[PDB]
């Protein structure tokens, strides 16, 4: 099939590594102009976990496509174009934690 | 009609118990209960007496009332009832 | 991006009124996705029922009674009034001017009550629909109209005397928003964004729908694209848009104000409550609706803020597959940057008002 | 019979629907003549 | 008679049937709980004796018909009853730091206190929350701490299966406690008592206080128990202070003043018929060092971790900085020395 | 001579019909470098060699504009500089080969 | 058929649509799949989707098709497909009052040319076909966010996409900010099923 | 079949030129524009004395919902669901049993202001004249939780402005 | 059909049939298809329905004042076209668009009948049957229904 | 209007036109708020004999679009439609 | 593989918890018309739908409650249900048998399908 970016996954690989130099070196600006209450490890952390999210990921062209909403999330990031409701979106805080256990959710309700 | 816990009872019957926390929206606030109960308000309308084996009720008014119907009178028994209005008819015997 | 009070660049950022209305007409059959066309343009709310009545009736291959077409035309225009009045007023009152906002918004209010007093709502009246209107004219509505009509064209005058000729106001449009032809036909402009830069269009003139095509109205042409002369156009408009209904007030034929295909328009209420057939059509047109024909079309009509367009795609069934909206203040505001180049901060709102932009429509 | 909303026999009247912005004050030379006299008997 | 089947995923539009009457809502750690019930989906019921326009900020925190307000009278039981009818849970936050010209530290530390706690067992309401002081002394310095001891008491001869929550000094957004401390620069220098060398004080996160009230109404052997919620750091006064004069960026000035002029400067500040800006009763509180019980159960035992100082106290006081510190992290300034 | 072509951004040109003669033939030529049997080639070929008949026949300007029914000779200019353009660009595209690819089944099928 | 109800049917402009559409296949052969004209004279030309530039600046530049203004540039998802995603192109010929329409096709990975060289308006509406439904279109000077909330994550006018979307909107106290959390609703979208067991349209069945 | 504006090139003889410093330097427009607003002072405001005075409406207005009854007192509506099958913004809710008598009555009627678009197809679609929207428009709660309408509230409602809607629907009736 | 009607006259009205507590009949709007019939003295083997009359006042049902009392008398209610034979617990209950069908298996007995529990908001309003050639054709029973 | 004589003059002056004549505020002129009882006409399908809907089924006559070419198994050049005519200037006003 | 669902957006809860089943909707036994039995559905599995306590309205807390989407046969509705990650369930299509009818059986000389009224 025809590609994006990449015809390779090693070529996919290096836009991935560019795309988290950019997002690791904007998360001491984020928290500063946001005023964020987190700390600088915890958005580098946060990036790093969702890097990992996509971490499974094989196929080039679905790389490049993550990478190209990755672009496109930092450049409103970088614009102050989000909020800090939007930054802290990914900080999940007013979600209470759902517990993944069977007999705990057994106990709550008839989620499967 | 009044329930046990002192609540106007609505036509539909829905009445909140004693057991239900529901309730407590009545606190400082009244329970809006409509004080016309058709069911009541239809049985007193008297059943009209037609000679024909059959009738059309609208409802009154041509194209202000409901669809036109026909209500067969033949059961001596009971009364021909009007889907729609509700009205009762009866043959004469 | 301003380099003291000069626009370097334009970013519009645009999706705060994005209230996904093509996605949820997609859920809803063809009757119930009406309404959400008047929502759309809240300014002009009839002539977006009209460009999706002809795309439904297109694919029904249905036509609309005479006196239907006459009366989507006749409220047409005075919707186009209703637009114009907004376009120009909101504009004067951005540049500073709030005095005609007042002066022609009492005139919308009497057009307002047009609108009420044939559908029973002051803005979203809902009717204009697939196959004609839904009730027809109550008596003495069409002597109100004219009376009205009569006495509006001095409204206007009005208005030109404190701004057409005002040396302030030509210093705050004049060579502002400059828009090329060739620029304005690649950029997608349409509408008085076309026709102020020379380009002779008007979709009521080439594409006639409905019964444009026997009524005689000027098209009003500019001479430089800056926001003067589109203003002009419009003022221009509201006059021949006086033109046209003083016709229609006067060509109303007689007849029955919808389709008389009871599987598509429902039967009157005296039919449905006395024949059996008109029970069974009136049951199923407002529980299901009217199956319309697979396909798709474009039919677009002249709105008042340019070409309004729908891309109705139907799979056969009762609900619409597909309703892509043209909004035509999506194309002018996404040019909003290429006219505001070497303009200052106030130009930039003279830019936005002279462009007639409505977010409802904007952000479909 | 039928009662629609219609149009009187004959039709309305003729509406107005073009420009009338009217003609108002005097020539140039008129205004500047009334300026400068003013000016000279406010001088004298 | 009241249970209810809890539905729904624990969001804003279910059903956890926590219905409580949360009396002395309209307060610091009150708009915490409400909204830690409200989106749970828990039909709060808001009792106010205050203009319903200081109650508009709960309104947004509950579900349409979540959140019911209602007028009482802490003076009538009567209108206690009705407030308190129909709830399987009461929580009892009602308490001022300063006493007013109707009310006294014995009149809103012992006599609401068992009011709630007498009504609610004529009710019929399972669980009931009290929110005591942790230095509850019977013969505490401080009057405030002396009603809170006698309340504590009453409550439980009212209400035996009653949760008493004895919280240190709870520190937050509406703080009357960090705040307290960053608005004395306005006065000069900061006066501390021994130069605050002889208190050391235990602070506790709102959030944390507000989430171990609504872990005791889910945990069903709370009952009866007694808690004492505190942090996890002990500081001393003047490495405290310190630390809040240095997130706030302002110049800190301690200089030791005796405890007599404190006081009589405390009783100045008691003239003012609106709040306070400070107490007798205040000044003794800050100066009087926080107890430890280790033999009561803590937010640890509820399963909420105690959330340091250290980082939610940018929160509090970035309002307090000038323009020049407003976009400092929260990192540059370094961590008090804690007395552990 | 015309004051002003009416449209905003087009100026009058002096020398119409030579500049129209000029753009003709170099469309002709560009057309010429094109395969005979394209479609494309044969139709614009006609097309061209009719205007430039037209516009030899005809001194007149406005009879011109009026035969070419091109609107104003500006716009038939213009016009003509995108034929010229559109000529090149499809040298460059040859879409008289064969069909890249068959629609994958029912790709075209409606309704569903 | 006739009378006032039926709506009157133009020969003469399905005529000229169709003889245009033949001129356009023979012109253009290397991308052009199918045409056809509707019953209601609108022209319609199927086009590889490889053939997006070439035959858009044809249909803009040729003295014979002055396609200069586009109409509207959507997308329409029939998940059915190989190639759900179909791209449809509308244009409008001033020069000769009449308008056509252009339909490609693509995947969910593959890309489209951006024809923002060809017509300066395709700018945001290839933006929106890019938000609505994920197509991504190679060459564009400017892709990202033009109608959904900044932080959203998902393509809403997909098929497959809920109504109701998967997060909401709400004001928290304790953060002092909105905060977005899985949707809830007080009341379900009562679905309908609304179809007749009967065939309306003898004239569209499908083989069986 | 088009007009210019602008497009009008000016006089240049002495007197016309004259014509035009004079407006330019003693501001001729100006005031014109000044007499203008002027003028407009001096006119009747159209400003009406509400609540005292009220706008005009029509019978055909669509405003606050109502159950209406039939004359015998019972209501006309038979639960036929249409009316919440045809709301395009799905506000309605019916839930119906066979009464005590047998017929067709509903036992739940909800509809919430809050969600309905005011837009008349419920009582359009109505085959018994059941749900009719009112001449009512000023009805504004100081609490969400008022606009979620009972069957209970409409009921009510339909016997308080009953002898209006009665009024309007036979001014109007013979249009629909 | 058409869309309209050239019916001038008075419509005929029938008197309804008690036929058991089952099917609610409102024979007013029959129009003698002869379902229930057929269904009845074929599938059910209950010679019990049949027309008495003839001409315009042909009706349908028991002659006498007799219940319908079959296992598999339910069905009756599906064959029938018009709402003359109706599911009387079923009645005035939901419209057939706002509910939600989920095909599912009959447990009443062990022929394990293919049923379409239709529910509307959570809560079931009937019981259809699903279409298995092999199991149970186009019926279920009494109690499955 | 209930305005005298030298505030209308003055008005007028103002203005510049007869204000009094086309009064923006209505007061007589106005259609009565309690309009006759109307009767609408029937359309032209209403008719007891030759309308079966089979000729007048305008929603089942439409045809799936004509198939003009498909890849799948001296011409003159042809144009969309006729080249639009030039349009006319206005006779009652042509220039503004 | 096709593995978009990196792409779709989809939370993880509804990508792996979910159950679609692949079926053609059976035919409404209240009807004889089987145009609805025509196209290939895709439907979630049911989840809970509890009571809202201010209305009685159902309330739900599933996004994918609604979604029916319709194919053009079995294959097509199992690419698509692979290609979102969602554990599909196909059940295969059942078509009545075709049934010998015949009138002249109603009036059997030796058979027991004579009828005994009509
Ligand atoms: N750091 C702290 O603040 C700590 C506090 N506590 C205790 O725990 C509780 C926490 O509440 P907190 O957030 O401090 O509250 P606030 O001091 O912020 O507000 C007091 C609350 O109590 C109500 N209230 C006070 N006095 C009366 C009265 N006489 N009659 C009726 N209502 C009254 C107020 O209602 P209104 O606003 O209308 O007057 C308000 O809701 C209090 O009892 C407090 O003493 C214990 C340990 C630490
Ligand atoms: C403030 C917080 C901001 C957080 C936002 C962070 C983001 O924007 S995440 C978007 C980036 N996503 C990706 O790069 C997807 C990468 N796709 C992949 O397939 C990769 O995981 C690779 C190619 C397998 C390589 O990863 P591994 O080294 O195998 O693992
Ligand atoms: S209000 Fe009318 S339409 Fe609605 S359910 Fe009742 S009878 Fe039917
Ligand atoms: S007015 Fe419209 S939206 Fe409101 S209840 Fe009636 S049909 Fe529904
Ligand atoms: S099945 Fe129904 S319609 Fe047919 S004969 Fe029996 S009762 Fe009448
Ligand atoms: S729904 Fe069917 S059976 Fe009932 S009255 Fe209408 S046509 Fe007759």
């Amino acid at each position: 099939v025809k590609p994006i970016f990449s015809r390779d996954m090693n070529e996919a690989k290096r836009r991935v590594r560019e795309l988290y130099r950019a997002w690791y070196r904007e998360v001491p600006n984020t928290v500063h102009l946001f005023q964020l209450d987190i700390s600088v490890k915890q958005g580098r952390d946060k990036v790093r976990e969702m890097f990992m999210k996509n971490a499974h990921v094989t196929d080039p062209r679905v790389v490049d496509l993550l990478v190209i909403k990755g672009k496109m999330e930092l450049e409103e990031t970088i614009n102050v174009w989000k909020q800090r409701t939007h930054i802290m979106r990914f900080f999940h805080e007013t979600e209470a934690p759902r517990p993944t256990d069977f007999l705990s959710k057994f106990y709550v309700g008839h989620d499967p | 009609r009044t329930s046990p816990t002192g609540e106007k009872v609505t036509h539909t019957g829905q009445a909140y118990d004693d057991g239900d926390y529901r309730r407590v929206r009545f606190s400082d606030r009244q329970k809006e209960v409509n004080e016309n109960f058709a069911i009541d308000l239809i049985a007193e309308q008297p059943v009209s007496e037609v000679g024909s084996r059959v009738i059309s009720c609208d409802g009154g008014g041509g194209a202000l009332g409901h669809p036109r119907v026909y209500i067969n009178l033949d059961k001596e028994t009971k009364t021909g009832t009007c889907g729609y209005c509700g009205l009762q008819f009866r043959q004469p015997h | 991006e301003l380099s003291g009070e000069m626009v370097r660049k334009c970013d519009p950022h645009i999706g705060l009124l994005h209230r996904g209305t093509e996605k949820l007409i997609e859920y809803k059959t063809y009757l119930q996705a009406l309404p959400y066309f008047d929502r759309l343009d809240y300014v002009s709310m009839m002539c977006n029922e009209q460009a999706y009545s002809l795309a439904v009736e297109k694919l029904l291959n249905i036509q609309p009674p005479p006196r239907a077409q006459w009366i989507r035309v006749l409220f047409g225009e005075i919707t186009r009034l209703l637009n114009h009045i907004m376009a120009v007023t909101t504009h004067a009152l951005d540049i500073g001017a709030m005095t005609p906002f007042f002066w022609m918004f009492e005139e919308r209010e009497k057009m307002f009550e047009f609108y009420e007093r044939v559908s029973g709502a002051r803005m979203h009246a809902a009717y204009i629909r697939p196959g004609g209107v839904h009730q027809d004219l109550p008596l003495g509505l069409l002597d109100d109209i004219y009376e009205f009509s009569k006495n509006f064209s001095f409204r206007i005058d009005e208005l030109e005397e404190m701004l057409t000729n005002n040396r302030i106001w030509r210093n705050r449009t004049v060579d502002i928003g400059v828009v090329t032809a060739e620029d304005a036909l690649n950029y997608g402009f349409s509408g008085v964004m076309l026709r102020g830069s020379g380009i002779q269009w008007d979709l009521r003139k080439t594409q006639p729908y409905d019964v444009y095509d026997q009524v005689e109205f000027d098209v009003p042409i500019g001479s430089r694209g800056d926001c003067y002369d589109r203003y002009l156009c419009r003022v221009e408009e509201m006059r021949q848009s006086l033109r046209i209904i003083s016709q229609c007030l006067n060509k109303m034929p007689p007849g029955e104000i919808k389709v008389d295909d009871a599987k598509v328009s429902p039967p009157k209420r005296a039919e449905m409550k006395t024949s059996m057939e008109s029970l069974i059509h009136h049951f199923k047109l407002y529980t299901e609706g009217y199956q319309v024909p697979p396909g798709a079309t474009y039919t677009a009509i002249e709105a008042p803020k340019g070409e309004f367009g729908v891309y109705l795609v139907s799979d056969g069934s009762s609900r619409p597959y597909r309703c892509k909206i043209k909004a035509p203040g999506f194309a002018h505001l996404a040019g909003l940057d290429k006219m505001s180049k070497g303009h200052m901060l106030a130009d930039v709102v003279a830019i936005i008002g002279t462009q007639d932009i409505v977010f409802g429509e904007v952000d479909r | 019979k039928v009662k629609q909303d219609m149009p009187p026999p004959g039709g309305y009247g003729p509406i107005d629907y073009k420009r009338n912005l009217p003609r108002r004050g005097l020539s140039g030379y008129s205004m500047f003549a009334v300026g400068i006299g003013t000016l000279l008997f406010g001088y004298w | 008679h009241h249970a209810l089947i809890p539905h729904g995923k624990g969001g804003r539009s279910s059903v956890s049937g926590i219905v409580a009457t949360v009396f002395g809502a309209t307060g610091f750690l009150g708009r915490y709980v409400v909204n830690h019930l409200g989106r749970m989906g828990s039909q709060v019921i808001v009792p106010y004796r205050c203009e319903p326009y200081d109650t508009m900020h709960l309104r947004p925190m509950g579900d349409l018909g979540q959140i019911i307000f209602m007028e009482w009278n802490g003076k009538d039981k009567d209108s206690i009853r009705k407030v308190v009818e129909h709830s399987n849970v009461v929580i009892n936050l009602v308490g001022r730091e300063w006493e007013t010209k109707n009310f006294d530290f014995e009149d809103v530390f012992v006599k609401i206190p068992h009011a709630i706690a007498q009504v609610s067992k004529e009710a019929g309401v399972e669980k009931l929350i009290h929110i005591s002081h942790l230095n509850a002394d019977i013969k505490s310095p401080s009057r405030y701490l002396r009603s809170k001891a006698v309340g504590e008491k009453e409550v439980r001869a009212a209400f035996p299966e009653a949760t008493i929550i004895k919280p240190s000094d709870i520190f937050g957004r509406e703080d009357r406690f960090l705040n307290y401390f960053a608005s004395m620069r306005w006065f000069g220098g900061v006066p501390l008592i021994s130069l605050g060398k002889e208190t050391v004080k235990q602070p506790v996160y709102i959030v944390d206080v507000s989430k171990g009230i609504i872990n005791a109404i889910k945990d069903p052997d709370a009952k009866g128990k007694t808690f004492a919620f505190v942090g996890p750091n002990r500081y001393l006064l003047f490495d405290l202070v310190q630390y809040i004069f240095a997130v706030a960026y302002r110049p800190f000035l301690p200089y030791p003043l005796p405890h007599f002029a404190y006081r009589w400067v405390g009783r100045l500040f008691e003239v003012s018929p609106f709040e306070p800006w400070t107490t007798r009763d205040k000044v003794e509180r800050v100066h009087m060092s926080d107890m430890t019980l280790p033999h009561l159960p803590g937010l640890e035992d509820l399963g909420i971790q105690a959330t340091p100082l250290e980082l939610k106290a940018i929160e509090v006081l970035r309002r307090h900085r000038t323009y020049r510190w407003l976009t400092s992290e929260m990192e540059d300034v370094k961590p008090a020395k804690t007395v552990n | 001579l015309k004051k002003t072509t009416g449209l905003v951004g087009l100026a009058v040109c002096e020398t119409p019909h030579e500049r129209l003669k000029i753009l003709y033939t170099k469309i002709l030529d560009v057309l010429g470098q094109i395969p005979k049997n394209a479609a494309y080639r044969k139709y614009t070929e006609q097309i061209t060699n009719e205007k430039l008949g037209m516009v030899k026949a005809e001194p007149d300007v406005k009879k011109l504009e009026e035969q070419l029914q091109g609107g104003q000779i500006e716009e038939v200019i213009l016009q003509a500089e995108n034929e010229l353009s559109l000529a090149r660009k499809m040298l460059r595209w040859k879409p008289w080969e064969p069909l890249v690819e068959e629609p994958p089944a029912n790709q075209w099928k409606w309704p569903i | 058929d006739t009378r006032p109800t039926i709506r009157p049917r133009n020969d003469v402009v399905h005529k000229q649509l169709s003889a245009f559409g033949q001129y356009v296949a023979e012109i253009l052969p290397k991308y052009v799949q199918q045409v056809q004209v509707s019953c209601f004279n609108e022209l319609e030309i199927f086009i590889h989707p490889d053939g997006v530039i070439p035959v858009l600046t044809f249909l803009r530049d040729h003295t014979n098709a002055q396609f200069k203004s586009l109409a509207d540039l959507t997308a329409v998802d029939v998940p059915t497909r190989q190639n759900r995603f179909e791209i449809v192109y509308n244009l409008l010929s001033l020069r000769f009052n009449s308008r056509i329409r252009v339909k490609t096709y693509t995947d969910e990975l593959t890309p489209i040319e951006s024809s923002v060289t060809v017509y300066k308006a395709a700018n945001w509406y290839e933006r929106e076909i890019w938000d609505m439904f994920g197509v991504f279109f190679a060459n564009h000077p400017d892709l990202r966010r033009i109608l959904t909330d900044y932080g959203f994550e998902g393509h809403p006018f997909r098929k497959d996409f809920p109504l109701s979307g998967y997060v909401e909107l709400r004001y928290d106290d304790e953060v002092k900010r909105v905060v977005a959390e899985p949707v809830e609703l007080a009341q379900e979208f009562r679905k309908f099923d609304l179809n007749s067991p009967w065939e309306a349209f003898p004239a569209y069945r499908q083989p069986p | 079949t088009y007009k210019f504006v602008n497009m009008r090139e000016p006089s240049m003889d002495m007197k016309s030129v004259t014509d035009r410093a004079a407006q330019t330097l003693l501001w001729t427009e100006l005031v014109r524009g000044l007499g203008m607003t002027l003028s407009y002072l001096f006119r009747e405001p159209a400003t009406i004395n509400y609540p005292f005075e009220k706008g005009p409406l029509s019978p055909r207005f669509r405003g606050e919902h109502a159950l209406r009854r039939y004359p015998s007192g019972e209501e006309r509506c038979i639960a036929c669901k249409l009316c919440e099958a045809v709301c395009p913004a799905q506000a309605i809710t019916i839930e119906a049993e066979p009464r005590a008598d047998g017929s067709r009555r509903t036992t739940r009627y909800d509809i919430d202001m809050t969600k309905c678009i005011y837009c008349g197809f419920c009582q359009e679609a109505c085959p018994v004249d059941a749900i009719v929207e009112g001449p009512n428009f000023e009805f504004s709660t100081e609490t969400h939780e008022e606009l979620l309408y009972n069957k209970e509230k409409l009921l009510n409602n339909g016997d308080k402005w009953e002898a209006e809607i009665a009024a309007n629907i036979q001014a109007d009736y013979l249009y629909r | 059909g058409s869309d309209r009607s050239r019916f001038l006259e008075g419509k005929r009205a029938v008197e309804d049939k008690n036929i058991g507590p089952l099917v609610k009949t409102i024979m007013t709007r029959c129009i003698q298809c002869t379902r229930c019939i057929r269904f009845a003295s074929e599938i059910a083997g209950v010679d019990d329905l049949g027309t008495t009359g003839r001409g315009n006042d042909m009706q349908v049902g028991t002659y006498i004042e007799k219940m319908f009392m079959s296992e598999l008398s339910g069905n009756i209610i599906d064959i029938c076209p018009v709402g003359a034979l109706t599911s009387k617990p079923y009645a005035f209950t939901a419209r057939p668009w706002e509910t939600r069908k989920t095909e599912s298996i009959d447990v009443m007995d062990a022929v394990g009948s293919n049923i379409v529990v239709s529910t509307r908001t959570g809560e079931v309003m009937r019981i259809l049957p699903r279409m298995h050639e092999d199991i149970n054709e186009e019926w279920i029973s009494d109690k499955t229904r | 209007a209930s305005a005298t004589r030298v505030i209308q003059l003055l008005r007028n002056w103002a203005s510049g036109r007869d204000l009094q004549a086309k009064l923006q505020l209505r007061y007589q002129e106005i259609s009565k708020r309690t309009q006759p009882p109307p009767k609408l006409p029937v359309g032209p399908s209403h008719k007891l004999s030759n309308n079966y809907y089979c000729t007048r089924d305008g929603r089942r006559e439409a045809m799936p679009p004509s198939i003009v070419m498909s890849s799948q198994k001296e011409k003159k050049a042809v144009t969309p439609a006729p080249p639009i005519k030039r349009w006319e200037l206005s006779k009652d006003q042509p220039y503004l | 593989k096709l593995d978009i669902t990196t792409l779709t957006g989809v939370p993880e809860e509804h990508i792996k918890t979910r159950k679609v089943r692949i079926f053609v909707p059976a035919r409404n036994n209240m009807q004889s018309g089987v145009n609805n039995t025509k196209k290939w559905k895709m439907e979630f599995d049911t989840r809970e739908r509890w009571e809202n306590p201010l209305m009685g309205w159902s309330s739900t807390a599933d996004p994918l409650s609604n979604l029916v989407l319709t194919f053009s046969t079995k294959e097509d509705a199992v690419a698509f249900a692979e290609k979102n990650g969602w554990s599909f369930d196909v059940e295969e299509r059942k078509v009545p048998k075709p049934k010998s009818k015949s009138y002249g059986a109603n009036f059997s000389w030796n058979k027991r399908t004579r009828v005994s009224t009509k």
